[PDB]
């Protein structure tokens, strides 16, 4: 098995665009995902929340869809509660927040997409282990 | 001659037939507290709330034990790590019910068994003797140590110290496998090389020694009737044994002197057991052993299991199942 | 005569469906646009008779109407269980992953 | 507790018996 | 439980006492070679 | 109750044997409640005594 | 029973330290 | 006063409820067309009594007393809830949230310890109607829910429960399950109890009574597995009253 | 038979312990010769 460009395309946007990432950009989402979101989120879980996860399913059924890269991007800038209605900027790590959540100020457009990518490619790979929890390690 | 120097003079005897010493004149009080506690606690103790959920462990004979079940019981997880002596009580009923004997006991037996070692180093300078026997005592010392004090201290409660029991024991273990993969720690590897090491090392020099027995007996009688106590000349001929040790293997593989000889089999258990005690008192903080969960991974990122995984899941089924009653949040972080 | 009336719940539509009064609020994630806002309101407004009762919940705008109604397929009330109930469960029934 | 009738016995056996052994040995051994 | 408290405080430092005091009491010279 | 109950021959220390060992107990059992006193009448209305 | 057993073997050793050490053979230089 | 938690801390005073002054023994007029509330009722129980369990023949049950055995643990504390004002003039008190429950273990002689979950979880308490002033002479009366001492996660020693857990004896696979079925099937209890509260400090101008409470409960049944027994309990209460 | 089962590890009992007192009597005669 190995990781081929059918592995790393993934949806850019709602309207079925799709973009396909290098093996460059997924390795370095997979390094930025441990800086800044893995503390949380390793596996993709959510160690804080666990009802919520990083599946793809689930991100399909978030308000605003965020199975997309445009749609975690903009996570990434404004996140909102599952259902849209709320902004959380406050309590979670966003450009936004970057005063308070210092390792988001470094962050580039460019690194948030790789990140973005990590998390759309990494269910692909792993299938049930991603956002699983410990039945599966 | 006045009382106070008759009486120092009685402590510090040679002739009493148990050495007291002034260590001894702690050790003695409470080693015998401990020991009192102990027993009748062990026969008739009342189910105690170990985990401070209100779900009493039973722990004595009289209540449903045997010997391998039976144990004190540690007192409980909502006294963590505060003191809680007779008199702090409202009545015994309610020291029995958290797991007062406990306390009593372990800290009764720490400060006596800190005081037998003291002891040791104390004889041994009365009887002109070289002082570090006390030395090789300080490796089970600390052993206890680090399950009955320092484990608790790092985690928080006596309530995660080790029972005492038989099988409470076993589940100090198998929890503490879970909550820090002690096999895969190095410190407790080289416990292990301490006591194989050990236990070898006993099985050999005592057979070495036997197998170059001086004939000085015949066939009826026990070779054991060859040595006389206090005889001058050795029992055995050790360059028959380094003859034979040499050849086994190579000659300089063997040792041809006794005090080199001697001191190896000294320094080698106690050093491992000294290392298997610094891993428990540093596990205590957290500092736990390696982690190769999905270490490796293919070429596309599936995870290839190895050994070590395996092993992930057995600690992860100690994990979820122990005190099954007491986590209410996903993390069990002490 | 004796029976565990959580798995008799199990055989009711508690066992297919979101049950409005029994469920743990960790399930309307399932369904779109009803985690978190809708879901604590309908927990709060407690037990219902019937699962259109959903819709008179005082203050819904009628955005929050239309996903409802979009969902009420996806929707049950059965008798309310104490054991289910009980004890803060509805919030936290103690399953994380 | 329903342990088994039998283990009493067992036990006062395996206690009294090598322990008769050894006492016998050793009490003719102290007369010689 | 205060009658308790007091008995084993009258205890503890007692014997503490035995022990700070006897090995004040000359201590190196109680062996049996050099009597300092 | 208590009156009653020393009223039994059950009770009474000359109906024992060598070799019955153990609590009274476990003979006649653990008492639980006098059942009440009996009276016997025949078909005419006459009080009868068990001897 | 079972309980009165195992108190019972329990102190027979004690008493068996007592003799062990009290009345051991006592050792002799020779 | 200004005690802080650095004062309290350790001493057993913080399960204590607030005590008014021998000389609160006023009156706090009730004003129909207001609506009012509890902003904090506390309660801390003084003593235990389990009513006997007495043998066949019938002779009466007494409630003896018992052996607390968990501490100072045991106060309800920071309930509140609105103190409605009814057309015949009675209050009506109706518990909101609060720290409305403590499990409780206290022993009987000869050692058996009768759990419960001491709790006024739903308090509904009404006066005598006609009330124009809470007085120191002022009772209420209320039933609560008594919800089952364990919840429904709960496992059993051997890993059975209700709503996790093992449905069988499996350290016994060929057992007849018949016998077992009492252990191995968990029940989920909800009964009720009856408390009174009997005013008997009043201080008209801040709001604040104080006075005893009976309360009478059943203890813990362990899911079924065996009778709970009634325990009766009484201790003091205090509650500030601000109009909402 | 619904035996006192109490009557087997008596009887055991009462035959050992005499006797192993007899045996170990007779035994120390012997080697005194
Ligand atoms: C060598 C003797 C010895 C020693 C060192 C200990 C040590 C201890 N005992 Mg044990 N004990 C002993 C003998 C001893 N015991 C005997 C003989 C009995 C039978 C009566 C007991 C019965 C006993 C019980 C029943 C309990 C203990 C407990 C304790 C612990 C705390 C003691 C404490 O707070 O004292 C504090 C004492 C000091 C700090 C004094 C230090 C010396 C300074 C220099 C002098 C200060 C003077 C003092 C404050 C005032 C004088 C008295 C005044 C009130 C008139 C500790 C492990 C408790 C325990 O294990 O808790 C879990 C407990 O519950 N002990
Ligand atoms: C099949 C045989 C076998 C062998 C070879 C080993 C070997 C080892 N085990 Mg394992 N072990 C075994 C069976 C075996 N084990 C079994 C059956 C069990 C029970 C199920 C265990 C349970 C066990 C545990 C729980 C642990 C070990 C550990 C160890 C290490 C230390 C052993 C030690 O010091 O022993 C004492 C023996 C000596 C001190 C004598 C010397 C032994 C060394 C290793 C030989 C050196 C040869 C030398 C390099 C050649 C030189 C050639 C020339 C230049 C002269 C070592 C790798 C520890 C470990 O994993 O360490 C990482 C550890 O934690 N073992
Ligand atoms: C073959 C496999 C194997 C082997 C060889 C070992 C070997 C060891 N393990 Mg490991 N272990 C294993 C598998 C294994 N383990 C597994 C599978 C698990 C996971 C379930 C663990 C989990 C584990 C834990 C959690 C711990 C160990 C510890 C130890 C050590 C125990 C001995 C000790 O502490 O001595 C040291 C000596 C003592 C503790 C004795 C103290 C004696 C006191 C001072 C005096 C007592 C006096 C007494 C009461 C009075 C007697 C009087 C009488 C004469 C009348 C030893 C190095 C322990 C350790 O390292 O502790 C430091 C420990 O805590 N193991
Ligand atoms: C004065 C002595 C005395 C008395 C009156 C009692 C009385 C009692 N005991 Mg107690 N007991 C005693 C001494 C005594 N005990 C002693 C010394 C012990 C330690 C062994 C016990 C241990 C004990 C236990 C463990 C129990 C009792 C119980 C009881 C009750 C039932 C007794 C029973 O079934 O007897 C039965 C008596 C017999 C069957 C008679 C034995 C006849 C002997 C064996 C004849 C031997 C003849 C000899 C070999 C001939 C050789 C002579 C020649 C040829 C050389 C009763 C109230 C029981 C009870 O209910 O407790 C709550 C119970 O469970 N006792
Ligand atoms: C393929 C071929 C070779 C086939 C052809 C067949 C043929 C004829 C072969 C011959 C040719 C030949 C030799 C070929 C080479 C092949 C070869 C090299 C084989 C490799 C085999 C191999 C694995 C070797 C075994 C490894 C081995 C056992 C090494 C252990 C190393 C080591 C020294 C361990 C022991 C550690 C140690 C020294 C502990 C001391 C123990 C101790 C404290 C003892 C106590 C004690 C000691 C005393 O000392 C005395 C005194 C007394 C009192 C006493 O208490
Ligand atoms: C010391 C060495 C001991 C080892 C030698 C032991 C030899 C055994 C001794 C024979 C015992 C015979 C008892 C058999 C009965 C038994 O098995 O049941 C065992 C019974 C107990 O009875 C049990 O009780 C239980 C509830 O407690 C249940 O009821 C059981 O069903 C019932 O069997 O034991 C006795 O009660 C023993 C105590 C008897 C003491 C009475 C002495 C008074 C009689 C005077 C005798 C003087 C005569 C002198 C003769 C001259
Ligand atoms: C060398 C031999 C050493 C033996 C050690 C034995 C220790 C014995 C301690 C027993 C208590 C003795 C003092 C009696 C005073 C009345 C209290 C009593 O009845 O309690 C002894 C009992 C013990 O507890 C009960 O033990 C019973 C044994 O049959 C049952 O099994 C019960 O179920 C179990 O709970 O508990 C109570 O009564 C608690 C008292 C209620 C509140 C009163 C507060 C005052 C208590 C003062 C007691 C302090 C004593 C500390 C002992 C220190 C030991 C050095
Ligand atoms: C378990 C109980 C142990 C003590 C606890 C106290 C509880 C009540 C006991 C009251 C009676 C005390 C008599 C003690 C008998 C004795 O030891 O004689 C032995 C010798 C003989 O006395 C010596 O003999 C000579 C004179 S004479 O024989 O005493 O007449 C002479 O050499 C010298 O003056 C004299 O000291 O005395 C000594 O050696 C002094 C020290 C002995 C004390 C050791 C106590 C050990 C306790 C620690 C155990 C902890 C748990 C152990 C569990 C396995
Ligand atoms: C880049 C850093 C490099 C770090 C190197 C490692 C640091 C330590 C350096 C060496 C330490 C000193 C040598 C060893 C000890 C010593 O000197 O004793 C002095 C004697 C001197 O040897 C004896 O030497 C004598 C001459 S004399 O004593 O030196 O004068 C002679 O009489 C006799 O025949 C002979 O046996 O040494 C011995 O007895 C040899 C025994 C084997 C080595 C013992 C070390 C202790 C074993 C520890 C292993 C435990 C591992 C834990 C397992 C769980
Ligand atoms: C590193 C920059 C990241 C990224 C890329 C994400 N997180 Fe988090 N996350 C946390 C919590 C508590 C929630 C749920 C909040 C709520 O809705 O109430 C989330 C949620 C997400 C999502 C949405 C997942 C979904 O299924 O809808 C996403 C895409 C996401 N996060 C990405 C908690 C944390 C942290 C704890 C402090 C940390 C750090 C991060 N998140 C970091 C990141
Ligand atoms: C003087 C002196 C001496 C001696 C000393 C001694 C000898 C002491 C002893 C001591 C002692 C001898 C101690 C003891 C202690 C004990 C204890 C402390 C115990 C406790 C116990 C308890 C508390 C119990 C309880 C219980 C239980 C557990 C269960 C059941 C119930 C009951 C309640 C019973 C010497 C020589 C050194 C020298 C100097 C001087
Ligand atoms: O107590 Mn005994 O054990 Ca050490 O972790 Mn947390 O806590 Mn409990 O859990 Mn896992
Ligand atoms: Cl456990
Ligand atoms: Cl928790």
């Amino acid at each position: 098995a190995e990781l081929t460009p059918e592995v790393l395309t993934v949806p850019l946007n709602s309207e079925g665009k799709t973009i396909t990432l290098t093996e460059k950009q997924y390795l370095e989402g997979k390094r930025l995902f441990q800086y800044a979101c893995a503390s949380c989120h390793v596996g993709g879980i959510t160690k804080t929340n666990p009802s919520l996860d990083l599946r793809t399913e689930t991100l399909a059924l978030a308000t605003p869809p965020r199975d997309n890269i445009e749609g975690l991007v903009d996570y990434m800038k404004n996140p909102t509660t599952y259902d849209g209605e709320q902004e959380i900027a406050e309590v979670h790590p966003s450009l936004r927040s970057a005063d308070i959540f210092p390792k988001m100020r470094n962050l580039t457009e460019k690194d948030l997409v790789a990140i973005a990518g990590h998390i759309l490619v990494e269910p692909k790979i792993l299938g049930d282990k991603w956002g699983g929890g410990k039945v599966y390690y | 001659a006045n009382l106070w120097e008759r009486f120092c003079n009685w402590v510090t005897s040679t002739d009493n037939r148990l050495y007291v010493g002034w260590f001894g004149v702690i050790m003695i009080p409470t080693l015998l507290a401990a020991t009192i506690c102990f027993v009748i606690a062990f026969i008739a103790a009342p189910p105690v709330d170990i985990d401070g959920i209100r779900e009493p462990v039973s722990g004595s004979l009289l209540y449903g034990n045997n010997i391998i079940t039976g144990a004190v019981v540690p007192s409980s997880n909502a006294i963590g790590l505060h003191f809680y002596p007779i008199w702090e009580a409202a009545s015994l009923d309610e020291w029995l019910y958290n797991g007062g004997p406990y306390q009593l006991i372990i800290f009764h037996f720490l400060l006596g068994a800190s005081c037998y070692m003291g002891r040791q180093w104390e004889l041994s300078y009365r009887l002109g003797m070289r002082p570090w026997i006390c030395v090789a005592y300080s490796a089970p010392l600390a052993s206890a140590f680090a399950v009955f004090l320092i484990y608790p201290i790092g985690q928080g409660s006596f309530s995660d110290g080790m029972p005492l029991g038989i099988s409470g024991t076993f589940n100090f273990m198998i929890v503490f496998q879970a909550e820090h993969n002690i096999l895969m720690h190095p410190f407790h590897q080289l416990g292990v090389a301490g006591v194989f090491g050990g236990a070898l090392f006993c099985a050999m020099h005592g057979s070495l020694v036997t197998s170059s027995l001086i004939r000085e007996t015949t066939e009826t009688e026990s070779a054991n009737y060859g040595y006389k106590f206090g005889q001058e000349e050795e029992t055995y001929n050790i360059v028959a044994a380094h003859g034979y040790f040499g050849r086994l293997i190579f000659q300089y593989a063997s040792f041809n002197n006794s005090r080199s000889l001697h001191f190896f089999l000294a320094a080698w258990p106690v050093v491992g057991v000294w290392f298997t005690a610094l891993g428990i008192s540093t596990m205590a903080f957290n500092l736990n052993g390696f982690n190769f969960n999905h270490s490796v991974i293919d070429a596309k990122g599936n995870v290839i299991n190895t050994w070590a995984d395996i092993i992930n899941r057995a600690n992860l089924g100690m994990e979820v199942m122990h005190e099954r009653n007491a986590h209410n949040f996903p993390l069990d972080l002490a | 005569e004796l029976v565990n009336v959580v798995d008799e719940k199990l055989g009711t539509a508690y066992g297919e469906k979101i049950d409005l009064n029994n469920t743990n609020i960790a399930a309307f994630i399932q369904y779109r646009g009803l985690y978190p806002t809708l879901a604590k309101l309908i927990v709060k407004n407690a037990p219902y008779e019937s699962v259109e009762d959903v819709l008179n919940i005082p203050g819904l705008t009628e955005r929050q109407k239309q996903i409802l109604r979009e969902n009420l397929e996806h929707f049950t009330v059965t008798e309310v269980e104490t054991a289910l109930v009980e004890g803060g469960d509805r919030y936290n029934n103690g399953l994380y992953k | 507790m329903e342990v088994n009738q039998l283990g009493l016995i067992a036990t006062a056996l395996f206690v009294l018996v090598p322990s008769v052994f050894l006492i016998i040995l050793y009490v003719q051994t102290e007369s010689q | 439980m205060e009658t308790l408290k007091i008995t084993v405080y009258i205890v503890v430092t007692f014997f503490v006492l035995l022990f700070v005091f006897g090995f004040l009491s000359g201590d190196p010279a109680r062996n049996p070679k050099r009597k300092d | 109750e208590k009156l009653a109950f020393y009223d039994y021959i059950g009770n009474n220390p000359a109906k024992g044997g060598l070799f019955r060992t153990g609590p009274m107990n476990k003979g006649d059992g653990i008492a639980q409640a006098w059942k009440g006193h009996a009276v016997f009448r025949n078909k005419e209305g006459e009080e009868l005594f068990v001897r | 029973m079972e309980t009165i057993t195992y108190v019972f073997i329990f102190a027979c050793i004690i008493a068996l330290f007592f003799f062990a050490i009290f009345f051991r053979e006592p050792p002799r230089i020779t | 006063q200004t005690l802080t938690y650095d004062d309290i801390v350790g001493t057993g005073l913080a399960n204590k409820c607030p005590t008014l002054d021998d000389t609160a023994r006023g009156a706090y007029p009730i004003d129909s067309s207001q609506t009012y509330r509890i902003a904090r009722l506390c309660l801390q129980p003084t003593t235990f009594l389990v009513k006997e369990e007495p043998k066949n023949k019938r002779q009466e049950a007494e409630f003896v007393p018992t052996k607390l055995v968990t501490r100072e643990t045991t106060s309800l504390d920071q309930i509140q809830g609105e103190l409605k004002v009814n057309s015949d003039g009675s209050l009506t008190f109706v518990e909101e949230d609060g720290i409305d429950f403590q499990p409780v273990t206290v022993q009987m002689a000869g050692g058996e310890r009768i759990p419960l979950l001491f709790t006024v979880k739903n308090l509904v308490a009404s006066t005598q109607p006609n009330v124009t002033s809470i007085t120191t002479s002022t009772d209420f009366k209320g039933e609560f829910n008594v919800p089952s001492y364990r919840t429904a996660n709960f496992l059993d020693p051997k890993g059975r429960g209700l709503a996790s857990g093992y449905d069988s004896a499996i350290a016994l696979p060929q057992a007849k399950e018949e016998e077992l079925a009492r252990a191995n099937v968990k029940r989920f209890s909800l009964t009720k109890g009856q408390i009174s509260l009997n005013v008997a400090k009043v201080d008209g101008r801040t709001g604040e009574i104080a006075g005893t409470f009976e309360s009478e409960q059943l203890s813990d049944d362990d899911m079924g597995a065996h009778e709970p027994h009634e325990v009766k309990i009484q201790g003091v209460f205090y509650a500030s009253i601000e109009p909402a």
